[PDB]
RNA sequence: UUGACCUCGGAUCAGGUAGGAGGACCCGCUGAACUUAAGCAUAUCAAUAAGCGGAGGAAAAGAAACCAACAGGGAUUGCCCUAGUAACGGCGAGUGAAGCGGCAACAGCUCAAAUUUGAAAGCUGGCUUCGGCCCGCGUUGUAAUUUGGAGAGGAUGCUUU
RNA sequence: AAAGCUCCUUCGACGAGUCGAGUAGUUUGGGAAUGCUGCUCAAAAUGGGAGGUAAAUUUCUUCUAAAGCUAAAUACCGGCCA
RNA sequence: AGACCCUGUUGAGCUUGACUCUAGUUUGACAUUGUGAAAAGA
C-alpha cells in the first residue's frame, strides 16, 4: 500500500494547464478535433444570459 | 545513509486517510461552534514574545493572561475562564510593556463582551441589558483578536536633519571593545583588588 | 498536631527508640505470615499522607518481599547462548520490590483497589511494606467524590500497568531533559521514533 | 458495576459554591 | 512506468572540539551583504530614492525586522544615506556605509 | 535591576526594556524555618538524640580534628556541602552544649 | 466474680466483589537467535520475535522539583520542521535525540501537613407508618476551611446565590 | 447562611531508607553530560533539584520532588455496522 | 546425485595451561548482630 499513488504537482503548472485548457476552449477547431458535434452552436466561446 | 536495517515493513504509517480525518475535524469544530453559539469557539489568548535570541523578534499568542494583568484589567481569576478569557499562572510580567499590552488587550476584550444574564427575568447591574445584547458578533477570537503587528516595522522614515550622529569610535570597534570586556571582566577586578590591597598594606 | 511530630522522629531511622521499634516490629512481622492484614497502619502519618483515611472501606495489608537481585529461571544457572560477561548473580529486576508487594497484595486481594504502599522496615533478607487498599464496593467510598475515582474500571490493577507512585518512578515519568526516552511511555516513544511515516504527497 | 448517576453527580462543597457563584456563562463578543 | 524500463528490453537475453548539548538557536546570525541592502526597501521607495526625487528624508532599514542579524560589506552603496539597524555589522560594512552618508547603530 | 546596554553582545547584553520589581513567589518562600516547624525539630531532636556517625562527628570535633570530622561526614553523606553542613550543625549543637554546661 | 478494650478466629451469618474469554491498538515485565560487521567475545539485528501479567473504547501521559539564558516562554498528547543534526561507535558496519518555531486539540483541579473544641457538625447497615429510630464506624480524626496560582488573621464598602 | 473583590502590622505548616553519593548490572545520542533496578552509606531548611566537562569559592536564573484526579486532538491485521 | 579425491566466510560432535566468559568451590569485608563485664592503652 505504500506504494506512491498521489502525484505532487506545481500549483503554477496547474494553473498554468488551467490557462492553456481555456484558452484552448475558444478555438472551435479544437472543439472538432475534441470530437464534441458544435456545428450548430452560433458562437464560441458559448455565453448564455445569467437572467435565462 | 538509509535506516532500514530493522523490521520497518512492520510500522509503515501510511496517510490515506488525511482527507477522512480532515473531514472528521471539520464536523467536530461544527458540533463545537453550535454547541457553544453563541460565545466563540475558541478563548482569548495573550500577545507574548518568543524565547531565544532567534525567534525573540517575533510575537506570537501564549496559553493564558497572568493574575497581575487580570488584576491591572479588574477581572477576577475566577470570573475569567468563564467568560472566553484563558488563565496562564505560570507567566510572569517581568516588564512594564508586555504588561501594557496585554491589559490593554483585556480591556478591549471586556469592552467588546456581550454578557446575557443568568436569569432573563431579573438580569443584574454588571450584565448586559437586552436593548444593548443584539449586534453583530464575532466566533473567531483568534481572527478578532489575533496578533496585528508580529515582527517590528522595517522601514521607517527620518529627516535627514534627524540622522543619528551615531556612537563614537565606530560599530565594529564599539562591538569589539564590548566583546574585550565582556573576556576580560575578571581579571580587571583581580588586579584592582591586587592593586588595593598593596596600597592597604604600604599606605 | 501530632502528625508532625511523628513525621520529624520518623525521619531519624538512626535514633535509639526508632531502631529499637524497627527491630522488635521485624521480628513481629517476621513471625507473621508473608502477607497479613495490619488491622491499623503502623506509620499513620505516612499512611495518612499517602491517602488513607478512617472510613469504612480502607484497608491496610502487610507483606515482606525477599531482597536483593534476580536469578534467570535457566537449569543449572548457566547460559549456553553468547557469552555475558556477567552472571546470574548480578542480574537486576526493573521494577522495585514495593511494585512486587504491592502485586502480590492485589492478587491476594483482588476484590479491592492498590492506592499506595509505603516501606514500613527491612532486614538482610526481606524487605516490609504496608498497602493501602480502598473497596470499590462499599457505599461509603462510592459517595465520596474524593475517592470514587477508583471506582471506575480503567482503574482495574493500578500496581500491574504501573500506575502506582512506585511505577511511576520505575517508568520514569518525569519531566525534563533528563527523561527524554520514557516521559511519555518508553516503547510509544521507540514506536514513534522507528514509525515510518509517508504522505500521500511526498 | 458501574456507579450510579447520583454518586458520578455528587460534587464536592467547594466546587458547589465556586459553580454556585461563578458558572460558566453565556456571553457573545462584538466585532 | 514499466513500460520504460530496460527490463522489457532485456527480455529474453538474461575533527576538533566536541560540543555536547548544541543548540543552534545559540548560533543564530543571517547575514546580508551591502549590494542586497536596497532590496529590502519596497519597490516604488527604492525607485524614488534612486530617482532622485526625495531630497530631504533618509530611509532606516531594520536587518532584524527581514531576519538578518550581521551587515556585511560585499559590493559597493550609492550616495544616498541610510540609517542601519544592526545587531552585527563589518568594519569595511560600517565604513562604506560612512562613505554613502548613513550610520549604522547597534540594536540587540 | 540593571538597565540593559542594548547591545547583542558584552556586558549587560539585551534588549531595553523597563524591568518590574514582583512580589515574592509563595512557591519561592520553600526552605524559610518556621516557628512550628523550628519547634517541632527542636523538641524531636531532644527527644530522639543522634546517630552513630553523628556522634562520631561530634567525637572528631570535640578532639579538635576538623578535617577528619569533615571526610568523615563527606564519605557517609556522598556530598562535600552536605558534610560542611553537617559540621556546622553540630557546631552549634556543640556550642549550645558547653553554654549549658 | 462481673465487665471494657486490643489482637486473632469461627458461622451454608446479612449484603457484595474477583477469576475466564478477547487481546488489532494500549500499560508494564522478561527476553533471543538467524542477519550485518573478512571471521568474531564490544557492536548490529533489538531495548525486536517468542513468553508472562493488567485495562479501555481508546489506553497511557498530564497540569513543571519544565525549557531556557531570551525583550524570556509556560500542563499532557500527536503532525511538520529541527535533523540524518548535536552526540555515540573494536579493526566501523552503523546508530541517533532534544530546546525553540508552525499547527491539530486545549481544562483545570483534589489531599497530608492547623483545635469545631461554645458542643463528630461526618458515614455504612437493619426496621419503617417513609416522619424517623437503632446497631454501629470513627477522636490512633469522619465533617466544614486551606494546597503555594497561595492562603491564614484583621480593616473596609459594595456586589453574587 | 455562604461567595467574590480591595488593603495590610503579622503569620505562612508544603510529602524520608526519600533526595543525594559510591558501586554493579542493564539501557541511552547522553562508553566526560541519560534513565531504571539491586547493595552500601545516608541528608537539609531560603533548604533541595536542575542549568549536558571533574573539583573548590563567590554569585545568578528557574522551578518546588519523594501523595492524587482529569476530556480532546493520537493508535487500532480484534468485534459490529456501512 | 553411492563411495573416493579436492575446495569452502563451510556446519556440527569431541578434546586441551588455545581466547573471553561461567555453574560450582574457596577466601575477605559489610548488614542481619543484641547484653554485660574483666583488663590493656590513648
Amino acid at each position: 500500500i505504500w506504494r506512491k499513488w498521489h502525484v505532487k504537482i506545481n500549483q503554477g503548472q496547474k494553473r498554468f494547464a488551467t490557462a492553456s485548457a481555456l484558452a484552448a476552449s475558444a478555438v472551435a477547431p479544437l472543439l472538432m478535433a475534441r470530437g464534441h458535434q458544435v456545428s450548430t452552436v452560433p458562437e464560441v466561446p458559448l455565453v448564455v444570459d445569467s437572467a435565462a | 545513509n538509509n535506516h532500514f536495517r530493522k523490521h520497518w515493513q512492520r510500522r509503515v504509517r501510511c496517510h490515506f486517510d488525511q482527507p477522512g480525518k480532515k473531514v472528521t475535524r471539520r464536523l467536530a469544530r461544527r458540533a463545537k461552534a453550535a454547541a457553544l453559539a453563541p460565545r466563540p469557539v475558541d478563548k482569548l489568548r495573550p500577545i507574548v514574545r518568543c524565547p531565544t535570541v532567534k525567534y525573540n523578534r517575533r510575537t506570537r499568542l501564549g496559553r493564558g493572561f497572568t493574575l497581575e494583568e487580570l488584576k491591572a484589567a479588574g477581572i477576577p481569576r475566577l470570573l475569567a475562564p468563564t467568560i472566553g478569557i484563558a488563565v496562564d499562572h505560570r507567566r510572569k510580567n517581568l516588564s512594564e510593556e508586555s504588561l501594557a499590552a496585554n491589559v490593554q488587550r483585556l480591556k478591549d476584550y471586556k469592552a467588546r463582551l456581550i454578557l446575557f444574564p443568568r436569569k432573563s427575568n431579573k438580569p443584574k447591574k454588571a450584565d448586559t441589558p437586552k436593548d444593548q445584547q443584539t449586534a453583530e458578533t464575532t466566533t473567531s477570537l483568534r481572527t478578532s483578536f489575533g496578533v496585528e503587528q508580529p515582527l517590528a516595522p522595517g522601514f521607517t522614515e527620518i529627516s535627514k536633519s534627524e540622522i543619528p550622529a551615531g556612537i563614537e569610535g565606530g560599530a565594529y570597534r564599539a562591538l569589539r571593545k564590548a566583546r574585550s570586556d565582556a573576556r576580560l571582566v575578571g581579571v580587571r577586578e583581580k588586579r584592582a583588588k591586587e592593586k588595593a590591597e598593596a596600597e592597604a598594606n604600604k599606605k | 498536631g501530632a502528625l508532625k511530630y511523628l513525621e520529624e522522629l520518623s525521619k531519624k531511622k538512626q535514633s535509639d527508640v526508632v531502631r529499637f521499634l524497627l527491630r522488635v516490629r521485624c521480628w513481629e512481622y517476621r513471625q507473621l505470615n508473608v502477607i497479613h492484614r495490619a488491622s491499623r497502619p503502623s506509620r499513620p502519618d505516612k499512611a495518612r499522607r499517602l491517602g488513607y483515611k478512617a472510613k469504612q472501606g480502607y484497608v491496610i495489608y502487610r507483606v515482606r518481599v525477599r531482597r536483593g537481585g534476580r536469578k534467570r529461571p535457566v537449569p543449572k544457572g548457566a547460559t549456553y547462548g553468547k557469552p555475558t560477561n556477567q552472571g546470574v548473580n548480578q542480574l537486576k529486576y526493573q521494577r522495585s520490590l514495593r511494585a512486587t508487594a504491592e502485586e502480590r497484595v492485589g492478587r491476594r486481594c483482588s476484590n479491592l483497589r492498590v492506592l499506595n504502599s509505603y516501606w514500613v522496615n527491612q532486614d538482610s533478607t526481606y524487605k516490609y511494606y504496608e498497602v493501602i487498599l480502598v473497596d470499590p464496593n462499599h457505599k461509603a467510598i462510592r459517595r465520596d467524590p474524593r475517592i470514587n475515582w477508583i471506582c471506575n474500571p480503567v482503574h482495574k490493577h493500578r500496581e500491574c500497568r504501573g500506575l502506582t507512585s512506585t511505577g511511576k518512578k520505575s517508568r520514569g515519568l518525569n519531566k525534563g531533559h533528563r527523561f527524554n526516552k520514557t516521559r511519555a511511555g518508553r516503547r510509544k516513544t521507540w514506536k514513534r521514533h522507528n514509525t515510518l511515516s509517508l504522505w500521500r504527497y511526498r | 458495576r458501574r456507579l450510579s448517576k447520583e454518586d458520578a453527580s455528587r460534587v464536592l462543597e467547594k466546587t458547589k459554591k465556586r459553580l454556585t457563584h461563578f458558572p460558566q456563562r453565556k456571553y457573545a463578543v462584538k466585532a | 512506468p514499466t513500460r520504460f524500463s530496460k527490463t522489457r528490453k532485456h527480455r529474453g537475453h538474461v575533527v576538533g572540539m566536541r560540543h555536547f548539548h548544541l543548540l543552534r538557536n545559540h548560533y543564530w546570525r543571517p547575514s546580508i551583504n551591502i549590494d542586497k541592502l536596497w532590496s529590502l526597501v519596497p519597490s516604488d521607495v527604492r525607485e524614488q530614492y534612486l530617482s532622485g526625487q526625495k531630497k530631504d528624508t533618509a530611509p532606516v532599514i531594520d536587518l532584524l525586522s527581514h531576519g538578518y542579524a550581521k551587515l556585511l560589506g560585499k559590493g559597493r552603496l550609492p550616495e544616498i544615506p541610510v540609517v542601519v539597524r544592526a545587531r552585527y555589522v563589518s568594519a569595511e560594512a560600517e565604513r562604506k556605509v560612512k562613505e554613502a552618508g548613513g550610520v549604522v547603530e547597534l540594536v540587540a | 535591576p540593571v538597565e540593559r546596554t542594548g547591545l547583542i553582545r558584552g556586558l549587560n547584553k539585551g534588549h531595553k526594556t523597563t524591568r518590574r520589581v514582583l512580589k515574592e513567589r509563595p512557591s519561592r518562600r520553600k526552605g524559610a524555618q518556621s516557628k512550628r516547624t523550628q519547634f517541632v525539630r527542636s523538641l524531636i531532636r531532644e527527644v530522639a538524640g543522634l546517630a552513630p556517625y553523628e556522634r562520631r562527628v561530634i567525637e572528631l570535633l570535640r578532639n579538635g580534628k576538623d578535617k577528619r570530622a569533615r571526610k568523615f561526614s563527606k564519605k557517609k553523606l556522598g556530598t562535600f556541602g552536605r558534610a560542611k553542613r553537617k559540621c556546622e550543625e553540630l557546631q552549634r549543637i556543640i556550642a549550645e552544649s558547653r553554654r549549658a554546661h
